């Protein structure tokens, strides 16, 4: 029996029920030395188990090794038709465990090459993403560890040289997925159920190489700037800074679009994992030095106002509402958020209660740390 | 399958006349947002290539005001796009704002005056968008054409409204713009599929075997079957779909270069006797599962309303149509596809 039944009321009523287990790991993912191996076996396992479990009433089976605030978690999920609308009842968690333990080693070997190619492709696409490439380079140098940037989806060299004797580590993974302690989440009938209260403590890497310039030479240009924030609170990392990023980055006439239209393809993003705000824009080399100084001066002398701040609050609430619309966005939210933020109503209420004085605290704690150009 | 689920979905689904237009309503209890969609039929404009897209850009303007800016200040993002037969105006908001946002949107859509400088400005924008006879045809149309076309096509009678999520009903009292009519009735569903949709290096193959809903079923079924057979033989065959709300028939798009391979695959369908029957069974199971999953996303529900006219039809009629697709329906369309491919 679960120690608790934390029922969060007032949830959108979905056509399906969800049953998910989240298994913790006190090691920051750089400490894991078999990281690339654990990824590959997890995908192999998910593919095989899916073929056995994704039958009526189960519509989708999910099994991933995911990173949440620089800690790795095994996340198992089950989407299914509720029994009132189903011609067959859903398997219990015990029976789901039994299907995972009944996975055949030959079934896993048949997926080894296909799963290895799938993960190899995800690493290359991630590292080669043109707009996303700049930010990867900064995190490698800002944190003096390429696991935070280039190797976040696995080191390519380690992943590429894995042979099929990884099959002998499958029992260890099956045991960790089935027997590792975790929290259970259950979405049904307009409510979310959590089996216990445990706010897994986040980890954010501290900056070491402050002030980074990354010169590059290659013809047909890109620029990426990074800032960090000091004394980041949960309210800031989850609400205020995302609002601030939208304020200056994408909410219509953002500060940067208006500022750079004077010169006359702008993007910005706050990475909650690394506590970094990135700003990337395509430009010409003749516009490079000007736009760099122009972007820097704009951020330095940034000001706010309550009318436009009220609009950012409305916009960011609606963006959160759109994520809650998706049963997977809701589940992901309730998994990741701490304490009362787990309730979407409380999270939305917390957005409505922010004031402009919070942005001025955030501006004082803001500081440039990096730059990359191609 | 399970009757109580289909009955559950249908009690939330309704469609009624509001003023001189029609509103399809799917209520979702405790949804976080509501999707509103206003859909204008512009199929007749396909003979004036690019006129519908041009009109779409004009409709954001009324007395110097831009409705995207007005919506943005209200915290709502207005999106619009033009397909071959319809122009959509879609937005998400909290339910409390739905009535005022919808009536403001219809205020712009049913405005029919556009001065010369607005027309020339939007033309210039579209010409640069061309570079980033579509450009030629709008260059041969002036203010009197666009205003006449607005009065003929941008009317309540030629409008479908879809509101998904929330629990409040749409009525005429709250949307008085739904009677902003002109002297012009709903236009004929004529369409220039022959020029805009296909170019001389493709062919259209009709999937039409009587039933509006079943035409969508059979069209997807045959497209999926051909794609799977091409995967096994490792063909390179691209099979596009022309499935449009105002078209009773559905259509397959195949490159004229892939016609021989496609023709061989169509003939390959009846080779295995049990392949068609078991693929129909798989498709019916996959269709119901995907509908269950898709009926959680507002935009996906909207796609069922546009593709299958859900609202006019019930979900029970949708699944009844799906369950009635048999091997003889596939063979009958197979035969008609081969006759078209022969000549």
């Amino acid at each position: 029996q679960d120690p608790m039944d934390i029922k969060i009321n007032g949830i959108k009523k979905y056509t399906i029920h969800v049953l998910a287990k989240v298994s913790a790991s006190g090691m920051e993912f750089t400490q894991e030395k078999d990281f690339e191996h654990q990824l590959l076996l997890t995908d192999m396992l998910e593919t095989v188990i899916r073929k056995s479990v994704e039958v009526n009433p189960v519509l989708h089976f999910h099994l991933r090794k995911s990173i949440i605030m620089n800690h790795s978690y095994f996340i198992l999920g089950l989407n299914y038709i509720p029994p009132a609308f189903a011609t067959k009842n859903v398997k219990s968690i015990h029976e789901i465990y039994q299907a995972i333990q009944d996975v055949n080693d030959l079934q896993l070997l048949d997926e080894f090459e296909k799963s290895k190619e799938k993960l190899i492709n995800k690493i290359q696409q991630y590292k080669h993403s043109d707009s996303h490439s700049g930010s990867i380079r900064l995190k490698d140098r800002l944190f003096a560890d390429k696991k935070y940037g280039s190797d976040r989806l696995g080191n390519f060299e380690k992943m590429n040289k894995i042979t099929d004797n990884i099959i002998y580590a499958a029992p260890d993974m099956v045991n960790k997925i089935c027997e590792g302690d975790g929290l259970f989440y259950h979405i049904n009938d307009g409510a979310i159920h959590i089996s216990n209260i445990k706010d897994f403590n986040y980890y954010i890497p501290a900056v070491i190489n402050e002030g980074v310039e990354d010169i590059r030479t290659d013809f047909s240009s890109i620029l990426t700037c990074a800032y960090t924030f000091e004394h980041v609170t949960d309210l800031e990392r989850e609400i205020l800074i995302p609002m601030f990023d939208g304020y200056i980055g994408k909410y219509g006439h953002s500060v940067l679009f208006k500022t750079l239209r004077l010169v006359d393809h702008i993007s910005s993003h706050y990475d909650q994992e690394s506590n970094l705000l990135f700003i990337t824009v395509l430009c010409s080399k003749n516009q490079l030095s000007t736009i760099l100084t122009k972007i820097q001066h704009t951020i330095e002398s940034i000001e706010f106002d309550s009318v436009s701040f009220s609009l950012s609050k409305v916009m960011f609430e609606n963006e959160s509402r759109f994520r809650f619309e998706d049963i997977n966005g809701l589940l992901s939210h309730v998994i990741k958020q701490h304490g009362e933020y787990k309730n979407p109503e409380s999270f939305l209420k917390a957005i409505q209660n922010t004031d402009i004085a919070d942005f001025y605290r955030l501006k004082a704690n803001m500081r440039w740390v990096g730059t990359s150009i191609v | 399958l399970n009757k109580s689920f289909v009955k559950k979905l249908d009690e939330s689904l309704n469609r009624k006349q509001v003023g001189s237009t029609n509103v399809t309503r799917y209520k979702i209890e405790d949804s976080y947002l509501v999707l509103a969609a206003v859909r204008v039929g512009i199929g007749g404009l396909t003979y004036h290539n690019g006129a519908a897209a041009f009109l779409e850009a004009l409709k954001f303007w009324r007395y110097g005001e831009n409705i995207y800016n007005l919506f943005f200040q209200r915290g709502a993002i207005l999106n619009a796009y033009t397909t071959l037969e319809f122009t959509d105006y879609v937005f998400l908001s909290k339910e409390e704002s739905i009535n005022e946002n919808l009536n403001l949107l219809l205020t712009f859509l049913y405005h029919h005056q556009y001065d010369e400088k607005t027309i020339s400005l939007e033309r210039n924008i579209i010409i640069n968008e061309i570079n980033g006879g579509s450009a030629e045809s709008i260059s041969r149309m002036g203010r009197k054409e666009f205003e006449l076309i607005s009065q003929k096509y941008y009317t309540p009678e030629n409008t479908s409204i879809y509101v998904i999520g929330g629990n409040q009903d749409i009525d005429l009292f709250h949307i008085p713009t739904a009677v902003m009519t002109t002297q012009y009735g709903k236009p004929t569903h004529k369409v220039n599929v022959n020029e805009v949709e296909m170019n001389k290096d493709m062919i259209l193959l009709p999937v039409e075997h009587g039933d509006y809903l079943k035409n969508r079923m059979i069209c997807h079924l045959i497209a999926d079957m051909i794609k799977h057979l091409a995967q096994q033989l490792e063909y390179d065959v691209s099979v596009g779909l022309f499935i449009s709300t105002n078209q009773h028939s559905c259509y397959l798009k195949v490159k004229k270069s892939d016609q021989k391979r496609f023709s061989s695959l169509i003939q390959q369908l009846s080779m295995d006797e049990h392949f068609i029957e078991t693929y129909i069974k798989d498709y019916q199971w996959r269709f119901m599962n995907e509908l269950v999953i898709n009926f959680n996303q507002l935009h996906n529900i909207y796609d069922y309303m546009t593709e299958y006219r859900l609202g006019e039809y019930t979900v029970a009629e949708l699944f009844g149509s799906l369950d009635s697709v048999d091997k003889l329906d596939i063979l009958a369309v197979r035969n008609e596809l081969i006759n078209q491919l022969t000549v």
